[PDB]
Order: C-alpha cells, then structure tokens, then sequence
C-alpha cells in the first residue's frame, strides 16, 4: 500500500464489477451478498477505531473476555447492517474527485459521487481515511453524507443505558439484533 | 484566568459568527478567539481558547457545528474523546491542534432531495 | 416565603435549561432549582433543587423530565409522582437523597438524523 | 350582575393560567376563579363561575380545553347534550359538581408517538 | 352613501368571527356583518348582517360560509351568488327575508389529531 | 312519508343489509355495485339542484339539447363516482342523532356516526334534508365532512374553463371521465 | 415619473388578496403600478386595469398574468410573463387599448385541505 | 480597497435587493454593483465588485443564489473548482465574465410539483 486513492479506485471499481457480475445469482438467492461483502469489502476495513469511539469513558474499567465477545458481536452487526443497508441497486455509474497530491499528512478526507440520469439527480458520499502510526498503511473507518454522520448518532443515542445495565447488557443487545 | 488556545481547519463556516461560546455536554466553557482564512487553498480557519482547570481531554476527540431552539442562535459543540492506552494518547498540551472534524449542513438540500 | 429543602439529580444532556426555572407538578408551580455544574471525575452534569416545605409526602419511585414550552418558549422541569404501595415500595424522600431514573433534552438537529433519512 | 360557582377536577391543566374565558357555541359567559391542588391525592381542582341568566342546561355536559388560532392562548370550551323529558335529568344547583372531562395536549408526546 | 340591506342567518359554530368584519363577494368587500347575539330558545347564535343597494339582483338560492386568509389574518365571510330558473325556485332578496343555506365553520386541532395518527 | 328520520332509518337498515355477503362478490367484478348504488340511494337523491348548483350563472343562456345531454352525462358521472370508498367495508356501527320534532321549516340538518374499535377515533358525516315544495316529499342532495363540503369544490375549481372551452367542453370532459377508469376494488 | 405610461386591461375571477397599487415586474426588476379595480355589474366577476412603462414597448401579445405570494408573509405582486415570438406568422403587438388573454387565479389556504384525498 | 468589476447574465433574480455580500466559503469578500435589463431579450444582467487581494483564482467557477438561516435575506454564494496546468484555465482578468446560472426558487412551484 501506499497512495490511498489508489486503493479506493482500485477497490471501487473492483466491487462495483463483482456486484454487476454476480447479480443473477444476487437475485437467486437474497440471504447471500453478506458473504460476498465480508469477503472483499471488509478486508480493507478497521474495526478497533469503530468500538474504541462507539464506547467511549468506561474503559480505564474493562474485562479482556467481555470485551473480547464486544468486538466479536460489533463484527456481526455491522456486516448485517451494511449488507441490508447494500440492497438500493437500480444502476447508476460513480466518478471519483479530481486527484491533488500532499504527502505530509495523517488524516485525509476525500470524495466520490454517483448519478443515473433517469429517476433522479445525484448525491455526495464521502469517506474518511487515515494513515497509520505504525506502518504508514493508509485506512478508512468512517462515513458521511449531507451533513450527517454514521458514528455521532451511535454515540449520542446508546448513552445511559451502559451507564446502568452494564457492558454485558449492551452485549446481550448486540447479540439480539445479530438476527433481524 | 489562564487559558489556552488551539487551532482548526474546517470545510464551512456555516454562518458561524465570530465569538461565540463552545459546549462540552451542554455546559458552557470558552469562547472562540477568531476566524480568517488561507492564502494557499482556500479554506477558513479557526483558532479557540479553552480554561485550563478542564484538562484532560484525550486528544481523539471531536468538534461539530449546530443550531439551538427552531431558528435562535447557532453554535460548537464538543465530543469529548475516547481514552486509549497502548495506542496513540497525546494529553492536549498548549500550542497543538485538533484533528478531525465535521462540516455544517443547509436545508436547501435536504428540501431539493426530498421531492423527486 | 417558607423553609425549603433540596435533593440531587444527574442527567446527560440538558439541552438550554438555565439557572432558575420552576419545577412544576401536574401543571402548577412549587418551587425554582438551585445550581447545575458539572463533574470533574468522568464529565457528566449534575443539577441541585429544592422543593417547597409544604409537601411533604413523595413516594421514591417517581421520575423528572424535560420538555419545550408552546413551540418556542423556556424550558421547565415537569415532574411525575408513580404510586404508592405497602411492604414492596416504601423509600419515602427525607431529605439528602437523589432520585433515581431521568431521562434527557431534545435538539432539533439531531431528528434529522435519527430518521426521515 | 349575578353568578354562582362550580367546582371541577382535571388530570392536567396545561398552559392554561387562572382568569380566563369560558365559552359556549361561540360566546363568552363566564370567567374561571381560581385553581388549586389536592392535598390527598395531588389532582388539580379549578373552580368556576358562571351568569345566572342562563339556568336550564342538562346534568350531561361534557367540558375540554382547546386552543386559539396556532398560537393563542387557551380558554375552556364546552358543550350541550341531549335532555330527556324530566327522567334521569335536572337543573345544575349551586353545588353540583360536573362529572365527564378531558385532558390537555402537549407538543414532545405527540412527536414521540409519531416516530419510535 | 349608505342605503342598506339587513338580514339574518344562523349558525351552531362560529369560531372567533367578532363584529364589524368584512363579507366578500368574489374578492372584493361589499359591507360588514351588523351585530352578534345568542338564542334563549336553544342555545345558539343569530347574526344580523347588512349590505349596499346597488347590488340587489343576487338570486335566492345563494350560499354563505367562513373562512380565514394568509396565516395568521382575521376570519371573515365568503358569499356565492346562486341562480336562476323559473317554477324550481324564485325571489330576489327583499328587505327583511333571511338568507336560506349555511355551512359550518372550520376549528383547528380536530383533524390534526384525526389523521396522521 | 314524512318524517325524513324514518327514511333515514330505513336506508341505514336495507344498507347494511345484504350488503354483508358480498365479501367473495367484492374480489370479483366491481360492476354489478353501481347497481346497488342506484337501488337505494338514487331514489332519494335530487340531481335537479346538484346541476343547476354547479352549473352557476351561466344559465340565463342555454339550449335544450346541450342541458339534456350534460345532465345525462352528470347522471352516470355520479353513478360512477359515488360509491368507491366502499372498499373499506370490514364491519362498524351505526348511531343516530336524538330525534327533535319541528316540521315547520324546509331545510334541516340531521347527523349520524360510525364506530369501528382498533383503529382511529369515529367520523362525523353529516346530511341536508329539504322538503319539496311541489308536495312535500323530503330529500338529500349535499353532504358535508368534518367542515370540508363536497360540493363547494366543485362550484370553486371548474371555473374559467366553462368560460372559454364552452358547456360542450365540459360534456366532452365529462364523458371522458366517465370511463376514465374502473376502481382497484 | 413623469414618463408617459399606456394602460391596459385585464380579467380575473378569484383576486384573492391583491390591493390598490401595487408593482407588476417582469423577470424580477418593478416596472409599473396597478391602476384601479372594480366589480362588473352584469355577471358578477372582477376586473382590473393596469399601467406599463413606455420605454418597455415590444412585447408580443401571446403573454401571460400571474399572482404570487412574497417571502411566506408578505403581501402579493403581479407578475408578467413575455412569450414567444415567430416571424412572418401573425402574432401582432400590444398597440394601446387592447386586453391581453389567458390568466390564472390566488390561492387562499382552504381549497388545498380540500383537494387533499378530499 | 482596491478591488475590480465582473459581468453576470443570469435568468431570475428572486427577491434579490442591490449591494448585498457576495461571499466565498464562509467569509464575505465582494459586494454587488447594480442590475438592469437587456434591451435586447429582456434578461436581467448583473454588475459585482471583487476586492483585488486574492487573484490566483480559476476562470471555472459557479455562481448560485442562497437564502439565509430560514426567514433572513439572500446573498451571492460562489464556488471554486480545481485548476489544470494551464489548460483551458488562464486567470480573470479584469473585464471578463462568468460562465454558468442558477436561478433561486419560489414557493408554488413546489406546490405544483407535489400535488400536480
């Protein structure tokens, strides 16, 4: 790895191709892109940034297995999530932002667009990726759209209740919604 | 009383007047010390202070804009961070900068997006 | 007017309401709320009130709330009385003591987001 | 000009402050006189005043709060029902209490309702 | 000048249409209602209404209802002009006869709660 | 006779009755209904005042022929277009309003409601009796809803186009319309 | 304005809410002021009459009227609409004295709750 | 101070005034000259003034009308796009003009398009 917007185009168009492809089988069967989605999108992914900033202040207290099982279950919830959250399909065609080079940085916001003319006008994705500390391997955790966010609302909204059930609550919660 | 102050970018103002108070869990700490913008790409920049009794803040943390009421005011607001052992951790010292943040938002096109 | 006595509450997030405001009950007014600040252990905020010493008699299992006034107005704190009950609930509010359950604001800005989507 | 009282009992008053309007069809023939707390069962309890003039109204009258126009404030209205001819009727004395009610409506329940 | 029609029309509903408000026919005012009053025979509300002379050609079989405009403006009353045809139904609108056909007034609230529920 | 309480009574009654069976007839065609429309409801309603109401004042000008014919068209148009809610027929009902004797004037209101449990509060539908001056048979001819009419829109929206496209414009619009469409019912 | 102005006419059927001068503007720039409304006492509908600006003086008679609301509580103003124009075709201009055709009508909040699902 | 004149063509000004801010980002760095019609078409045309400090800017950028909070004025909102190595980009120099519209937006059109 080293230029990041060569991994995003080189993945994007990757994904957008496997999906057209394979999409008679899609329709075959509507309980099977979930593994498709962990197989090529999620290697690509980071996971401990998600949980580290979902849970937040009660983590100087923490137990290894407990928060062994939470990054287990997080996992699960969030390939369901993004895999019923995939099912928009009609066809449209993506472009990506025109290219600038840097260098000196660590957090580096970047876009990409969408559009099919007839049905409606575009819209404005973006992402956030971030290079590492320790390798320089650039990586993404995040996403935004319009102005609202995907990560703020988590943290804003599953408040109290881990402050009075417990983490093993919020555990067993996860674990429920693994089926939906 | 002795503050300190900390610079950050952003993408757009959003009619966020200079001075203004910021809040950290819907209490009322600083102000903003000023605004200007950038010679070199074009984007406006805003520099803030902070009391120093608060001061523990780890630095992952995160700044937001929004508007109180249906149509007062509008404001920052802070998220405070979360705490990371082993990895990255950087106690919030005097003359560093904040890292990543988030764009304000206008209603012109949620309405447009809304009919189609 | 006549002696008082205060209790404790937290919350999470208190929207905009300020210093002095009445704590309502059923719809009429019996008493203000002393100070907010927050907490410098793990960032949370917390209010003290007061409440009138005529009333003298609260079941603990009760609960506070928020809410806006007409459609832009103040913000006042409305309170809600459970029910009583022999040998099960019995914890009657004496005084220095803090209510249990709470609930918190609401800001426009985050319904947007939280549907219509 | 010659009156006499009334007494009822609510669940929530609502915004509605003391002295004000009472109206039937479309007029004004009254005025509320003051409102207080039970102090047994905590219940608001409002008493009433209303012209003489007008005596020969059922024991089956219903009683609501309503609003002005979007954003006026409150007044109580009530209503007339059927009469039968003389059997399980009467005349409203000088101390009968009223039976039937109903509630206000507040702003954030109806918004909880509609989402959730 | 001044020479005028009065006449009478019931109701069951009235809204917050005070005295001295405008009648409109087809958008333009053409006198105001005279007075407002109560019924000790059934508890409901008359009112008295006048006009101008030189419109006096409006066939019976008119109608009459309330509305309000803008926003936030002050209620008034909308006429509409009927017609004619022998036999079926006649009379021009003579000094003291009441105007036939009504409609009921419109109050907020109601169907807010009505729909969307 | 005379009373129109006693009308309005009956036809509640024959209404509901017969009616109730036509659960495995409503999947079928929903034709043969504009006939059950017509046998009750039809013999008690006015389209004399319906037509000259909405029609306004452009009738101190007409021709026999183009009047006939627009009321033809307006007959099977409210034959048509009346009677499609219907569709909601799963079971409520019906209460009248208290009987009050009078029968000194012509025109009077009455009332009635619907009740249907587990699901939204009950309606308010309204009627407008007038009786006859050529003999006195009363009869229906408006209908009103929680202050919403259902004729004013019609005397307030198809305005200036009888003022220019001419009366046989609205025949033809007319007529258009009274095929327009079959209801999904 | 001592400027020269022609008149002209027009007719409505439901004016809503317009009033005693107010300015007509093309394209989003005031050019005149309405002149005088009246009812006319024959089939009971209303009529107006109406001033332009004689700098102004080319357009074309296939044109057209409307009504519109200001800001959400403001007040109303007419509003112009220039058509098109073809060569050799006839289609003449608005030499004073003539009353252009086609119009619109006002809104009022009451037949909206109305035309929704009635 | 020293600042310099552009030309605008546009198709419908909405509500627009005269001298109201023209503003890049978030901060405000022109204001409006005057407008008149074209004795030609009859299409509105648009004077502004840009204050001369920054230059290096692209001769590709958009220009679009924007409200204000909810119920305020209105304002000149522009956009700045990228720039090519000298291809087809060149700097504006003083007398040229902008290349692209945007119309505002009014209230029953968006009725019309709802209900049809």
């Amino acid at each position: 790895q080293t230029n990041p917007y060569k991994l995003m185009d080189e993945a994007a168009q990757k994904t957008f191709d496997r999906l057209k492809n394979e999409q008679p089988q899609i329709r075959a069967n509507p309980d099977y892109l979930r593994t498709i989605v962990d197989q090529e999108l999620l290697p690509y992914v980071q996971v401990k940034y998600a949980g580290a900033l979902v849970l937040g202040q009660y983590y100087k207290s923490a137990t290894p297995a407990q928060r062994e099982a939470y990054f287990a279950a997080f996992r699960e919830y969030l390939k369901q999530a993004y895999g019923q959250a995939l099912a928009m399909y009609h066809g449209q065609t993506y472009q990506i932002a025109p290219e600038q080079p840097l260098g000196d940085k660590t957090i580096v916001p970047i876009r990409v667009t969408i559009i099919d003319p007839n049905g409606r006008p575009p819209v404005r994705l973006d992402f956030q990726w971030r290079k590492n500390s320790q390798t320089g391997n650039w990586q993404a955790y995040d996403m935004i759209a319009e102005g609202v966010s995907m990560i703020t609302t988590k943290q804003n909204e599953w408040g109290t209740l881990l402050r009075t059930k417990g983490i093993d609550g919020l555990t067993a919660q996860l674990k429920s919604i693994s089926q939906q | 009383e002795p503050t300190y102050t900390l610079y950050a970018t952003f993408d757009n103002i959003g009619g966020l007047k200079a001075r203004s108070p910021v809040s950290i869990g819907g209490v009322v700490v600083g102000r903003v010390a000023d605004i200007t913008l950038d010679p070199k790409t074009y984007l406006p920049r805003v520099t803030l202070e902070i009391e120093q009794r608060y001061n523990h803040i780890p630095d992952t943390s995160s700044l937001s804009i929004r508007t109180s009421g249906l149509l007062g005011e509008q404001y920052l607001a802070l998220n405070v961070g979360f705490e990371d052992p082993e990895l990255g951790t950087a106690i919030l010292k005097d003359g560093d900068t904040i890292q990543d943040t988030k764009s304000a938002m206008v209603l012109e096109d949620l309405i447009g997006q809304f009919l189609y």
